């Protein structure tokens, strides 16, 4: 604002802000039988297979 | 290139009797606080320091005058105070209203002093704004230095009386006048005081002996026109230090420090900043100078 | 050219703040002029009457 | 090939010196027509741009500072320097065409010889950019006698900043600056400042308040202190800061130096040479605009201070006591 005080009158200013990334890290398990994974690449040819 | 211009904002517009007295010291030096535009009724006096209520002291104001940015003034409306500068190195017209008067010619030297003769007479008051405005006084050097010549020759002997023609008297081809000294703070005018005997007597150690063997040779019969001080009669000191034998090479060392010396009282004497005038009209009284901060 | 162009936008952009920084002293000494004028409710309200 | 022939016609006469204002009579009024930089009022609009005023910035004052050409030993001056350190010329007597000795304050520091303490941050810089201080003293066989008789503030011219070393191996060529801002050589439309050390400035304006007039003008001095240590003849040199006007620091470097005053004159009231009696001495090394903050940088650490905007202008040496 300029005024008609006896104050200093301002010049102009800036400000520079500088924000950042927090990273986050997420995890789960997931267990696969042994005996679960041995018969999905086997060959089928019967009706209990 | 530069503008150099000060208007001052006012809150009241001002009486006509006050304005009758501003109009007729329309050129005029008056110093001022800050370096703008706008500027507030408050910076313009010189009774920042030199109040009614407050006894004044008139070093510590010379001493305050060598700081301020001076300022001469254009016009005087009914609202605001315009102002022109002065800044180095700036050749501008000066025009003396100043009302224990003196004659300037072309070549002429001044300095700026505060008011020593009428305080009444150079300060006019505000009684609008409630503020007071004191008003500088520039002088030639010589009397500009013989002010504050008898100035401190009186705060010397004031403290010897814990009467009047011989210590506030300022001597002139011509002329004599009155200091104003009624209630005068000697404190800050006696740490100038302080630092003379500080270099008085060490002048008073390396004083040359073929020096002072040339009075005891001069006074006594050889009478001349700037001698008259002694009166015909030599010192009772001077007869004390000449018993020893002169010779030269003692003294080559006595007045190479009696010459580094002299050069420090400079800085004891200093008057404000001085006004080298080239220029000067004689009855126009304006003048052209360009202003010197020492 | 993009250190000229560059630089013709702060020099304006430091000229619109000098005419938009005035445009708020009209703003505020308007103000500033009614609010020397303007006496309160309980001074003024009995000399209404 | 030629288009770079035409560059230099381009920027040599366009950086020339304004000429003289003559105009022929008989032209008429023409002459008031070409008097534009003396206007100084400029009108805006609703909108001002920059093709309302291009005009106004165009006319500028004309400022230029006047450089000198040094040829030091690089024994003297140290290699490295933070390019805007204050300079001095001793000088005793010409013995060749130009071989020429210059003195930064933290060169100064160690052919002076005083304690740590007095300075405790720049004894171990300058104990690293030097030896023991018999690299420099071997130049000055009378550095013992110089500070007897006290002639050593008269054989100092103060110059200015640095702008430019150009370094060899055996010598170190260095353009400083006397009376106004130099210009950077490096960096192109940049100014050099002059930069102090922390430890040597003694600033002078500081106040609680517990009311000072602004001004234009705050002007940085220069002083340098004939003292003894250790039974043994030394200087001291600092720096003052203040816009008080002449007549108060010689008032307010007094009180700084109260007590070295003091316990000098302890001495001579046994041994009376008037040779002893010189003191100090004050330069003036030139002005600093008003409200210019100095800024703190530190280098390997030493904090040394930057200063914008100064201009110079050499002093004498007036001797103060």
């Amino acid at each position: 604002i300029a005024h008609g005080d006896g104050r200093r009158p301002n010049k102009q200013r800036q400000y520079i802000v500088m924000k950042a990334c927090n990273k986050h890290h997420i995890g789960a398990e997931i267990e696969l039988a042994a005996a679960d994974i041995e018969l999905l690449f086997a060959e089928k040819e019967t009706p209990l297979d | 290139a530069l503008d150099k211009s000060i208007v001052v904002n006012l809150t009241s517009r001002l009486f006509a009797d006050e304005l009758a007295a501003l109009q007729s010291k329309i050129g005029s030096v008056l110093p001022l606080g800050d370096c703008h535009r706008l500027q507030n009724i408050q910076a313009l006096g010189l009774g920042c320091v030199c109040s009614r209520e407050t006894s004044p002291d008139y070093i510590q104001i010379m001493q305050y005058l060598s700081k301020c940015t001076l300022a001469v003034l254009e016009e005087v409306r009914p609202d605001s105070l315009r102002l022109t500068r002065m800044d180095p190195s700036d050749n501008l017209q000066i025009k003396n209203v100043y009302a224990p008067f003196f004659q300037w010619d072309s070549n002429t030297q001044l300095a700026v002093l505060p008011p020593l003769f009428s305080r009444k007479d150079s300060t006019i008051v505000l009684e609008s704004n409630g503020f007071d405005i004191v008003f500088p006084m520039v002088v030639p050097q010589q009397l500009g230095h013989a002010i504050l010549q008898q100035l401190l020759v009186y705060h010397i002997y004031s403290k010897i009386s814990a009467l009047d023609l011989y210590t506030t008297n300022v001597s002139f081809m011509g002329r004599t006048y009155r200091l104003d000294v009624d209630n005068t703070d000697p404190r800050t005018a006696l740490r100038v005081l302080d630092d003379l005997s500080m270099y008085l007597c060490i002048l008073s150690a390396l004083v040359p002996r073929g020096c002072l063997r040339l009075l005891t040779a001069l006074v006594r019969h050889d009478r001349h026109p700037l001698t008259e001080v002694f009166e015909g009669v030599v010192p009772d000191e001077v007869t004390r230090i000449d018993l020893d034998q002169l010779s030269v090479p003692d003294d080559i060392t006595r007045m190479r420090v009696m010459f580094s010396y002299l050069q420090s009282l400079s800085s004891i004497f200093n008057l404000g900043p001085r006004l080298h005038v080239y220029a000067y009209s004689a009855e126009t009284l304006a003048a052209s100078c360009w202003y010197s901060p020492r | 050219f993009t250190e000229y162009a560059g630089a013709i936008k702060t020099i304006t952009s430091a000229l619109q703040f000098g005419m938009d920084a005035l445009e708020r002293g009209l703003v505020d000494t308007v103000l500033a002029v009614k609010l020397r004028h303007a006496p309160p409710v309980f001074i003024l309200k009995t000399l209404g009457d | 090939q030629a288009e770079n022939a035409a560059r230099l016609g381009r920027q040599v006469l366009g950086l020339l010196p304004p000429p003289t204002h003559r105009v022929s009579l008989t032209r008429g009024p023409e002459f008031a027509r070409g008097v534009r930089d003396l206007l100084s009022k400029y009108a805006a609009s609703t909108r001002p741009t920059v093709g309302s005023l291009h005009e106004a910035l165009r006319q500028a004052p004309f400022r230029q500072p006047t450089y000198g050409d040094f040829l030091v030993y690089s024994q003297t001056f140290s290699p490295q320097e933070p390019l805007g350190t204050f300079l001095f010329s001793f000088k005793q007597e010409d013995n060749g065409s130009s071989m020429d000795m210059l003195l930064t304050p933290t060169s100064l520091f160690m052919l002076s010889g005083m304690e740590a303490a007095k300075a405790p941050q720049t004894h171990k810089v300058a104990g690293v950019w030097y030896g023991s201080g018999s690299g420099l003293a071997d130049f000055i066989p009378n550095l013992s006698e110089l500070m007897d008789t006290g002639e050593f503030h008269t054989l100092l011219t103060p110059v200015g900043p640095m702008v430019q070393s150009v370094h060899s191996t055996f010598v170190t060529k260095v353009t400083s600056a006397m009376k106004g801002v130099g210009l950077a050589r490096d960096e192109p439309r940049a100014h050099v400042g002059l930069t102090l050390p922390c430890d040597m400035l003694v600033d002078l304006d500081e106040s609680c308040p517990m009311r000072e007039p602004a001004g234009l003008n705050v002007t940085i001095y220069a002083s340098l202190v004939y003292l003894r240590v250790n039974q043994r003849p030394s200087m001291a040199l600092t720096f003052f800061q203040s816009g008080k006007g002449f007549a108060e620091v010689v008032a307010m470097i007094k009180d700084h130096f109260t007590d070295v005053i003091r316990t000098k004159y302890i001495q001579l009231r046994h041994e009376l040479y008037i040779n002893r009696l010189v003191f100090g001495a004050v330069c003036t090394l030139g002005t600093v605009p008003f409200d210019s903050h100095p800024v703190h940088q530190s280098l390997n650490s030493l904090p040394v201070l930057v200063f914008a905007n100064f201009e110079a202008a050499c002093g004498p040496w007036t001797v103060f006591l």
